[PDB]
């Protein structure tokens, strides 16, 4: 049957809040922290959100008669208020499968993302959390390799794969940034790496790096007889030049190459997503501009709402954060997205910020990577935190050892291994691990060099989002 | 400063920059290994112990990540002791072979362990 | 030249706080609203802003002294504490032009913004405005055809054009999209277009969509008498689908077609502008998900620097907000970054939200959109704020007119071109708006239908990012 | 936890017999009607068919302890006789969505239809009824335009 | 002549389990069987791109496991990279790798990917030198009953014309349905330029191939070493043998498993060189053999008294 | 559970997994090729006894496949002995020589026998 169509604006509440509502298992569920302005009721606040995210406007539309509303609309089903807070309420809003284009991180953000935080009368709107299901999951291709066979094409297993971030960040040549690569390869460390801003610039060309890079990362490779990787900036302005870029990667044979999904953006992340997974080729993702949206607890999108989508747009890497480095890290925050993007299945635990229960039907996973700010005195932490499955990055610290980067590059692995060690032989690396670090010292000259440089260096900040 | 060694430095991956391990050592590591219920196997290689590129220079392709493998995975097992005397037989066999012990995970197929135990002299 | 090698931590003020550096030209500039944490100086919250975004890591590097690092690092030249707010500053930041790489809007803000708005030492980072100068402007094409050629291809002048997205925002079938297209066209509105969310569907698939749109489209053309226009979205998860729809565009022979830049990204959208410009195609872009970005004062990046980041990677309309609509705009800033958008030059005004003086050395202006929460009583004011360079988009306002979309069409239009009568012959659209409105409803009954449906109906709040 | 491997042929029910099974959304199911030969347990037939079409041969393999079979095991969850018939049961097969490749009805027959019909220990075999996942369905592009869009 | 492989049946092996191996452990899986003396390896037909293993990841593995074992064999190694697909252009993506690789062999599932797509990808592995080998899945659906369906005759001469350089034939003593007589005469048909009228042998008519380059008939499906005499005098020198289980099963390894089957078949062949009868003296060539070779001697005691004896659907 | 073995397990195609060929066997085979109506032919390499990809990596495309004939293939041989002699012969010009003997079928023209009759030194 039909109704009458009458034209004139009515309450949101009216037909998009839906307590009775029981979410169907293929919906997409979307867990927003809602500020309403004042004079705004909480459940016009979330029927406001669900509307104009999936299908509704401010006036009644006669086409609405055409279709069948209820079978589409975003729906709020549940409003709880959020602990010692007035005027702040957690709305989820359950969205049809329908509504959402196949394999599309781009489309499901335009839906759910595009408008609502703009909304005059919402102070601020913050999206917490994402309940993706499983016939969604299906539909995206996922990490072109993943966390299994990027270790079975490196051949490398039993600890945390380590990596340096070559600096100054920008401003060196191809040459000089090649020399560099070889050093920091040939002391033990895995990946080096281009820095996020590193693309092609009047200092350094790509082409010239990448065939620098190339060199040096054989070089260190036959010296050691360990296999070695430095990530390769396909990061560009068009998608013509981010192919080509990944194009040559490809005819020099090398192993990894990296992109910044979010200056990139979506499309084109998920375009060299499809394009590795073609060409055998590990896809490194750097989450620049995530601080931008992520930071604050009252307005944004949380990074375990960014994480899944790259799980899903693709990729083998994602940068997680190091919780005892310069940039924030909550470490009961940063456990729930790491297993998110880490494992198939993860309950609800609203301790660490998991708003719904999430399944990856067999997605694979994504190597959480740890970078910034960090020296050899936090190796026993880092590798307690985020365990084998890790990817650690110490830019400055291979780069700012005195004695050079084959020292220093030594010194993180001499490090890491000598924690390895005391974890499998039952050793807690919390409440020893200065010791594992200082008998480290008595055997290793590098190492020694590069614990007295860093002993007295902490980030202590209080910290801005706080579940 | 000192200057890192050119010459043979080649390594071995996971504790290979570690000293040299003890008996008591490989030992513990080998009960790591069964603790987490992996299941213990190893490998040799003779003729080509590091990684090399003959057949293709594809990406992520490279010769050398596949030893030949001693016996079959030591399923059922929980006995370190059997790991070895694994070892033992292994090199009495191949003493010229490196040979390396792993760990499987069957809930995430992969090995979860690899280290070198065994090294054929001069290196 | 050189200095000797001391490997520690250092102040990041010790290189890169320079208050007596003088700006050249072609430094990029930022304007960066800098919160510290408690007990960090501005001075090296500044200085930690510029090293970090330009050349910069937490310990000293060897590799420093390779380069001429006072050629290429980030400046923090001008610290000015921002009144009322204890521990907040507007630090000026100088960025050397060899940083950048040319015609990557990815790449300037990769560097700008990238990682710094994470770092435990700020409780929060805003970005509010950029200087670019004139040499990086001319590195980007800009809009492929601007707000001349456009107003020439469409024969279209002397008044704003005129908009409607159609509604419901998902579920509708492809038949009724064109069906819903015909009408609101052949009542005398120049463009309709597809929601930002509609790309392709299980509910409309988008070759569907793309064809029938076009029969409508040229229905309504003979009709009138008028060039028309739809929007088609190219928005999609990869950059070969994106192509594929605008290809069938092309083809299609159709004036324009629509992307959404940020959940897009600015990768696969450089690409897009590129491609219309080679097949002389409008490119109308959606500023979908710009309120997570931009709608706080104390976090963030202001709409003025994501609306000159379009300019430059390219698109010929950009949505601007209404002020009186539903979503938030403050008069007074969305005068300055419609300026940036439109006009050649703008000088730095404060009152405004403008920090810097902007030129464009004739960059085509981009044209303005209104859309939201609009109707037939606001169109005096937005003809008064957006003047004739816009174009004015009613969504529920056509569909929600009570005899259907083609009378609700005429009533926008009457409203418009009432306007333009009025203001042209010397009346104060402020004051007398309403009056203009009442005097056409005498003679348009379709005016009079719309005007008694919305009476009432106002979008009055307190703002969240004023001046 | 590892099990000792055991080289030698062992019963298909062992392993591909589960009763209580409780069947994923996610599972493939597929309802055969099975006529088994003479001699032969509706049982094993029904665990034969599972086996053959999923993860199983007709002998133990030592590779089996690297992979997880319990979690990629197709299995007969249900046996039901036919009406009329003796010797003829329809046998209920689940099957793990990751046995199948995404967009592939090639594979999804390859798998379920692709050996078990030939099975001497089978005097027949039909395949009548298959209960495809939502989850596999999205994966298809499906009709090019379909009925609405058709007319 | 490619493979230069001369005077006796080629050895294969299926990877087993069926599904769910990773990419790496399919490799492993390859190398070994591969060096204790196997010609062949393959991609069970179930197995092409799926979560648990990617294509591309096995194809690549596959590739330095193969080039392994030939360096150390001194003999030509194959493994068959399933080609089989949604899609025709995943069908090609798959042999253009195949083929980049330098790899010598691939497969198709010729009824469950069709005949469109199999004639497709015959005329490329013409085009770039691959060897084609052709699985048989879903005939069973068509042939298995006398009164309804299509015999495999009718199927064994499209894929003659479709394009095949080998298609499954039937094990005879193995798990699956073949009849003796029947299965000899379809095998005629496969191989040579000349078959006359047979009804015993179901031929029902004279067919001549005018040159047409014959197929390499395929026996697999569970069979061990007691079967290779029987296999060997059915099948003559030019055949494939696969064992999946035979090889993996053997309780020793894939290498042992690999040198059981290998010794076995070059024993057979060496007794009816020297003029004993396959059929006759089987268990002694075997058992002789066992004395000399403990590979062999395990994998007997393993698979002694497993047989496959059913009554037949399909008789003459 | 025995290991096969890695190094200087070299291979010869067919018998060559059997036990060493005594001068019967051998002679066996000749017979099993003179009554199969079978060309008998001679075939030596110094050079390159196992296969390699040196000049190309085409599918199908291997080197070494092809080996240096001795004498003639053996055309209206009707004594196996002819066979034998010509060995002996190829052997003393060709000690270091690998040797092995083919068998022509004219129908198909395929070798149809191929087997190793001389290993040089170190094989
Ligand atoms: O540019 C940098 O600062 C880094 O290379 C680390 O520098 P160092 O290695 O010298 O410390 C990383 O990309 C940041 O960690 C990014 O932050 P996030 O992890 O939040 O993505
Ligand atoms: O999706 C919508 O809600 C709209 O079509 C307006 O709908 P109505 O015209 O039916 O109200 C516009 O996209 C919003 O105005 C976004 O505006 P902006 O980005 O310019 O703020
Ligand atoms: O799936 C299988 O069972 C096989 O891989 C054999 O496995 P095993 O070697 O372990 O028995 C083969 O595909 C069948 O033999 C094909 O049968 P057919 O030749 O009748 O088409
Ligand atoms: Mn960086
Ligand atoms: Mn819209
Ligand atoms: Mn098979």
């Amino acid at each position: 049957a039909s109704v009458e169509f009458k034209a004139g604006v009515k309450d949101y509440k009216l037909t998009y809040y839906t307590p009775e509502y029981e979410t169907l298992d293929t919906d997409i569920l979307a867990a927003f922290r809602v500020s309403p302005q004042p004079g705004v009721p909480p459940e016009e606040a979330g029927a406001a959100v669900a509307a104009e995210s999936s299908t509704g406007t401010w006036t009644t539309v006669w086409t609405d008669g055409l279709t069948n509303l209820d079978r589409y609309k975003g729906r709020c089903y549940h409003i709880e208020p959020v602990a010692g807070e007035e005027n702040q309420y957690i709305c989820y809003v359950a969205y049809p499968l329908d509504l959402f284009e196949e394999g599309s991180v781009t489309n499901m953000f335009t839906s759910i993302v595009g408008n609502v935080f703009g909304f005059k009368a919402l102070r601020a709107l913050r999206l917490e959390d994402l309940r993706i299901p499983v016939a969604y999951v299906k539909t995206f291709q996922g990490p072109p390799h993943g966390i299994q066979v990027e270790r079975d094409k490196l051949n490398k297993y039993g600890r945390p794969l380590l990596g340096c971030t070559i600096k100054p960040k920008l401003g060196l040549s191809a040459k000089n940034y090649g020399r560099a690569v070889y050093e920091c390869l040939r002391g033990g460390l895995d990946f080096t790496k281009d820095d996020e801003n590193v693309n092609s610039q009047p200092f350094m060309r790509w082409r010239d790096r990448f065939l620098f890079c190339a060199e040096a990362l054989y070089k260190a490779q036959a010296e050691t007889g360990e296999i070695k990787g430095h990530y390769l900036n396909a990061t560009a302005g068009t998608c013509e030049d981010m192919m080509k870029r990944a194009v040559f990667a490809r005819e020099l044979g090398v192993p990894i190459v990296m992109h910044d999904y979010l200056t990139g953006g979506f499309t084109a992340n998920t375009t060299l997503s499809h394009y590795c997974r073609d060409n055998g080729l590990l896809l490194h993702i750097h989450r620049a501009m995530h601080a931008v949206i992520d930071r604050q607890k009252n307005h944004g999108m949380h990074f375990r709402v960014l994480a899944k989508a790259l799980r899903l747009s693709g990729g083998d890497h994602i940068h997680s954060g190091t919780v005892v480095g310069k940039l924030e890290g909550e470490r009961d925050i940063t456990l729930g997205f790491v297993d998110l993007l880490r494992d198939d299945y993860t309950e609800k635990d609203r301790s660490r910020g998991i708003y719904f229960t999430q399944s990856w039907v067999s997605t694979p996973g994504v190597l959480p990577v740890a970078s910034g700010g960090i020296h050899v005195w936090h190796m026993p932490a880092l590798t307690e935190i985020f365990g084998d499955d890790s990817v650690l990055q110490f830019g400055g610290g291979t780069l700012g050892h005195p004695w050079g980067n084959a020292p220093g590059a030594v010194a993180n692995r001499v490090a890491l291994e000598a924690c390895v060690q005391a974890r499998n032989e039952g050793r807690d690396l919390a409440r020893e691990g200065n010791t594992i670090i200082r008998e480290a010292t008595k055997w290793s000259p590098e190492l020694a060099a590069a614990c007295e440089v860093w002993k007295e260096i902490k980030f202590e900040f209080p910290a801005m989002d706080t579940v | 400063m000192q200057v890192w060694p050119i010459l043979n430095l080649k390594k071995y991956e996971t504790l290979s920059y570690l000293p040299p391990l003890t008996t008591d050592q490989l030992a513990r590591q080998v009960d790591y290994l069964l603790n987490n219920k992996w299941v213990p196997c190893l490998e040799f290689e003779t003729d080509h112990g590091f990684v090399y590129r003959e057949h293709h220079n594809s990406p992520g392709y490279y010769d050398g990540r596949y030893w030949t493998m001693w016996k079959l995975p030591m399923f059922g097992c929980t006995d370190p002791a059997q790991v070895l005397n694994e070892l033992e037989e292994c090199k009495k066999e191949y003493p010229n072979a490196f040979i390396r012990i792993i760990g499987f995970d069957s809930n995430r197929e992969v090995q979860c362990i690899s280290f070198i135990a065994y090294k054929p002299a001069g290196y």
